[PDB]
């Protein structure tokens, strides 16, 4: 049977290959998933970085209220 | 139903295509968020203080109640132009990242579809072959029960007729899982698919290399992203040597503020007062530690990495187009080859069929023939769909894939045929 | 030992695992630095400046010492309460990638605790062939050296031994980097691993697929990430539309400064000043040029993605099920198709020998034979083996997989056996 | 020509080399980048301004031009020397990257140079097994028109002819492929290669696998990187605990003014005004919501982590040095066993040409055994270019992977020989 063995042989191994296939898409979806991660960390850390400092009133209206006061407390 | 059909239901209702898209629009979208800094910010601002002193202050409190109306608008400033001109930039590379995901669907379309096919093929072949020992078998056996022959025949055809049924074991999950997988791709289940037309089936010679790599230098889209890339390398070193020039701004103000100064010191006397501004601001960093010059020599060196990029790209199209080229002239030999391979092995089967009457040969020599014979003839039809494969492989290495691509192929294609493993 | 101590060090050890905690933790303790802008935020400052002038202020200086106990708390902030939200469901998505790693390392386990195994008994039946093919060139070069039997039996029994020491060769080398990869997963090298119980055996059609699938559906993690990642997405959106608003602030302070004015020309007086403001701001953006729009549109692009993806992980999902659902059902049959072909292949084995020694057959025949009896007892072991891998990949799909998936197998397992490849 | 010319061409053009080391630059200089924040930072400002009130302060309008020139110098800020030491190790991270790099180009050169070599030597033993099959089939052919012989044996010669005509296609376009593929490499296309040396041609057992273990611990790369992550963790921590600390700076200016008072109502009067700051600026955060703590606790996961990480990378060390250490062991006894294999294969075919002269044999044999022979040729051949690309992996896992081991390579090979499929 080693005509219809190599054949049988071949087909395993692109069965084999097809399992591969499946190990790297789950290795690629792990990829993917710290990818997204990733992208969410910088995302709430630049949200984070972008709210706290500007929370305080750095405004340039608020500025300019607080220097309206100011100039009015010298009369 | 046949390839047309199956690539619309995919592009239709393909997830992939509609993910890069939402990419795409976004980007196209955050062209206007980068814009934005360029256009008059207007706010509001409103503050209510009590102020108490303790220390030479003492009775001098006051009640602050201000409301101001706050505008802005850039004049000069480099820096926001350049991070309007990247997103453009940015935008246009997702363009070509979606272009390249239309022409990844229909390869991957065709390649499930004609996988699907396949299938069908080794199945039918595999099938086909258990039928032929199964005759040998069954002619040995009754040639044996009736004694013109010794169990050694009967024996040795029992064990082949096994390890051809473990084949059809095989070669059913086989078709399963690529019908599996063609419903991944499209979304629907094709209990019926257009089969090839192996009769008018025709293989011509892909035009000359050189042509080939001509219009995949011209159209290829690796490379398309990698000269955007370099693009967007340069006008990031732009921005990076923007940041010596000057900024002018446009401030403007309408406040206006109620002061009430209550204590049995507060001198001062209440107020409501109300001011307009229209200021003009001008920004200039004379030095900053290097800052400058560090990211202009950081941004050299990311457009040195970009053209290596580019260098990169370029070597891996001429390597798959000349590999495309080479694949579907070594796949058209094949089919060739595997003609013959096929007359040829239909030939030695004869052959031993009559030895064997003959009593030249062995039964053993017989399903040797018969497994040759059918190896040859599912090599044959792995070679055909491989060809059609490594056709659509070279349109794609040139960024020419398109539908009429499919339509070609679709008329390729003939009488429909199951896809179940019965 | 067995599977359930391996995987009880692995677990223990495997630093994969603990890495994905480490992140898990990691993301559950951003959760508070997320939380602490809400909370107030003191702070303290102080100045010292000597002032000097130079224009209409000649020999006009002064020498100021402040120091401020600066308080804030918010009271209206809507992008900080959906920063925090969003932090929780990065968290929780933190969390449903800890269990897909979880899953990881028990499949892995398993999968390479059965390769070894498969390792040992493809090792184990070509060292059976290799003695098989011996005796048979051993009795030949007898009767030749007695004068039985021509030289042209000893040299084809000598090359076809000469073959099967090439295949030991590559199977001890096989089976030292299965244990070397057992190693890696587990932490351990183990000389002694509990064999399958062949005896016992058996094989249970998998439930059918529709149950497959709504217990995937329901609980699969790959679908568990992508609908968090939608529900994020949404939220990112609302946090984006949450720009439109308005903010409070609660700015107290408690400040003191020590003026000396020190000049010729200085006519102003010392001072020793104290100050205790409690003050209440509020922010209103009316118009910053789209860019709360543009956040808002690409918000709503984003979360079309997240629905494509979504989409994408359903369709992987009754893909892989059905898959394994296929592949469970096809590895049956083929333990049940290889178990004949076992027992066919030794009936012919014993009748090529038969035929041999009345002359029918040749020797090349019965070697040929006794490949193919061994071929074909590997691929039963092969497929004993693979049949409980693709029982654990369907409990995979499900999400199901867990310690008690083990156990079953553990007591599926037997006596020990050496993983030296001596 | 040879592989020392190969690979110096690949390391002058091979582009992504160019960009690892690109990305090594980028970094140090970004050293600077991240230094410059410690550096005086000068800046200059100018405004103009016109204020009208308008309520009791109605005909009060005001005329502003100001110029100011800042400076600031941070006295103490630990955040930023942290920031500082943190670009340093990932500046050393990105050093070891390229130096991954480089032993990357080695191996992949030296990969591709033999896949080229062993493509042609595969192409030449097809080239040979067809000629030895013709010669077979002309022989019977001519046998036949004599009357010597029946149309069995013709038919059966030519159905193996032709079956190694399609290997002939295979190894053809196998050729083409990897010479394409060597051209990606270098960039160049080398149509005579300098060829194995098989008479002097020795293997040397590799040292005991415990002094691969020590080297490789010392001096592999995939260690040296996660030892440098776990340094950048360390720093991240204590950069994370420098919140808590307070910062000074030391901020001046030098400002002048023109204030011009224009209105009916004006009471105050035009000034040219100057002024000349030297100040000092203390910030000491007292409380911040547990912002501190919850960052100190995120970067001591992310330590734990990089520990996990550093496990991992001396988990897969262990694996692979193990791995090529049995690989090569396994190479050499195959190396042996195949020339054993190939020897007893042309004895065997020797038999069955005898056996057939004098009838104890048939054609279908001696076809066999020819196959047979030419595979083991090719097996041996293979065995050979996978000991030497064996022997290169083991150099790569310890990390010691540089221009004197491909000299010892290039003295390994010989007479050079075209690499055309012709």
């Amino acid at each position: 049977a080693t005509a219809k063995w190599t054949t049988e042989n071949l087909a395993k191994t692109q069965a084999a290959q097809a399992e591969r296939a499946k190990a790297a898409m789950l290795s690629q979806q792990a990829a993917k998933a710290k990818q997204a991660k990733l992208t969410q960390h910088l995302k709430d850390v630049v949200d984070r970085a972008l709210q706290n400092n500007k929370t305080r009133p750095t405004v340039i209206d608020l500025a300019h209220q607080n220097n309206q006061q100011m100039a009015a407390m010298a009369e | 139903e046949n390839l047309l059909q199956v690539y619309q239901q995919a592009r239709i209702s393909n997830p992939d295509l509609r993910k890069s898209a939402a990419d795409r629009d976004a980007a196209f979208e955050k062209i206007n968020e980068a814009r934005s800094p360029l256009l008059p910010q207007l706010g509001l601002g409103a503050d209510y203080t009590y102020t108490s002193g303790f220390r030479d202050y003492k009775d001098q409190n006051s009640n602050v109640t201000s409301g101001s109306l706050q505008l802005t608008q850039v004049l000069f400033d480099m820096s926001k132009w350049r991070a309007l001109t990247l997103q453009e930039k940015a935008a246009g590379i997702q363009d070509v990242t979606y272009q390249t995901d239309q022409q990844t669907l229909i390869l991957n379309t065709a390649t499930a579809y004609f996988k699907v096919l396949a299938a069908i093929d080794t199945l039918s072949y595999t099938e086909a072959q258990k039928q032929a020992i199964y005759r040998q078998l069954d002619q040995t056996t009754q040639r044996f029960n009736v004694g013109l022959v010794a169990i050694t025949d009967v024996q040795n055809a029992r064990s082949q007729y096994d390890a051809v049924l473990a084949n059809e074991v095989t070669a059913r999950n086989d078709l399963d899982n690529a019908v599996e997988e063609l419903r991944q791709v499209t979304g629907n289940y094709y209990p019926e698919l257009a089969s090839l037309n192996v009769d008018g089936f025709k293989t011509s010679k892909p035009q000359a290399v050189n042509a080939l790599l001509k219009e995949a230098e011209n159209r290829n889209l690796s490379l398309l992203q990698a000269r955007l890339n370099q693009d967007l390398a340069r006008e990031q070193i732009r921005q990076a040597q923007d940041g010596h020039l000057p900024t002018l701004d446009l401030n403007a103000s309408s406040g206006v503020s109620n002061n009430r100064y209550s204590g049995s010191k507060s001198i001062s006397q209440d107020a409501d007062i109300g001011q307009n501004k229209i200021g003009l601001s001008f920004s200039l960093p004379l030095y900053q530690g290097g800052m400058v010059n560090s990211q202009v020599k950081q941004a050299q060196y990311n457009f040195v990495g970009a053209s290596e990029q580019l260098e990169s790209a370029h070597r891996s199209v001429v390597q798959t187009v000349r590999s495309s080229f080479n694949n579907v002239n070594a796949s058209i030999s094949s089919i060739n080859a595997y003609k013959q391979a096929v007359v040829s092995a239909q030939s030695s089967l004869d052959a031993m069929e009559a030895g064997y009457s003959v009593g030249t040969r062995t039964i053993v020599d017989v399903l040797d023939a018969t497994t040759t014979l059918y190896n040859a003839k599912q090599q044959l039809s792995n070679a055909r769909y491989n060809y059609l494969i490594n056709e659509l492989n070279i349109k794609s290495a040139l960024g020419t894939l398109n539908e009429q691509d499919l339509i070609a192929l679709n008329n390729t294609l003939g009488k429909p045929i199951s896809t179940s493993a019965d």
